[PDB]
């Protein structure tokens, strides 16, 4: 009944896909996604 | 008269206890949790757990 722990270990790398701000720019060619969407290249 | 006793030493067993973990991020180092064995057969053919 007598419990030790081996330690401690980092299991995943979460990635948060909160979407970022939006900065204004001058080019045409330049875009951005309003919401949830990959670019497919 | 019983006055005369021997004594000789043997190996009653092992300690299975767990062992110290190292931690090494690699894909091909596993460590048994808990009790357990792998089976594996040495150079003769015979299995075994290691």
């Amino acid at each position: 009944g007598l419990m030790l722990g081996a330690g401690s270990k980092v299991v995943a790398t979460q990635k948060v896909h909160t979407h970022g701000n939006a900065q204004t720019t001058t080019n045409a060619l330049d875009m951005m996604v309003e919401g949830d969407g990959f670019f497919q290249v | 008269h019983p006055s005369r006793v021997f004594s000789m030493t043997e190996r009653p067993g092992h300690n299975f206890a767990q062992g110290s973990v190292i931690t090494t991020g690699r894909d091909l180092d596993v460590t048994i949790e808990g009790s357990g064995w792998i089976s594996v057969l040495d150079h003769t053919g015979k299995e075994g757990l290691t």
